[PDB]
């Protein structure tokens, strides 16, 4: 259940203010090989940010 | 004793390289100054949640 809010392209290896599904932050978005669960949509650092 | 002593000596310097390649603890006392700053900065990082 989200907003009206209108999606944009996501470019990679580059500085960006990103923010997926509410969830906002800055940093550089990079190709991974991060097994995800079919029901995870986030993975978390030791110090909880994402 | 030139000839006993310097056999000695060498003697002692090949049981230091067996003790130390062998006994971990042997260098206990930096590798806990390593731990206790890792244990500090683990500890700071983990408040942040
Ligand atoms: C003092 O002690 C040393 C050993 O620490 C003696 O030297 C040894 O003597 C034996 C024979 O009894 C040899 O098989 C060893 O190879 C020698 N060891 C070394 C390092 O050379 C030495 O003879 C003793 N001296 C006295 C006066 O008793």
């Amino acid at each position: 259940v989200c907003g009206p809010k209108k999606s944009t392209n996501l470019v990679k290896n580059k500085c960006v203010n990103f923010n997926f599904n509410g969830l906002t932050g800055t940093g550089v978005l990079t190709e991974s090989n991060k097994k995800f669960l079919p029901f995870q949509q986030f993975g978390r650092d030791i110090a909880d940010t994402t | 004793n030139q000839k006993l002593i310097a056999n000695q000596f060498n003697s002692a310097i090949g049981k230091i390289q067996d003790s130390l390649s062998s006994t971990a603890s042997a260098l206990g006392k930096l590798q806990d100054v390593v731990n206790q700053n890792a244990q500090a900065l683990n500890t700071l990082v983990k408040q942040l949640s």
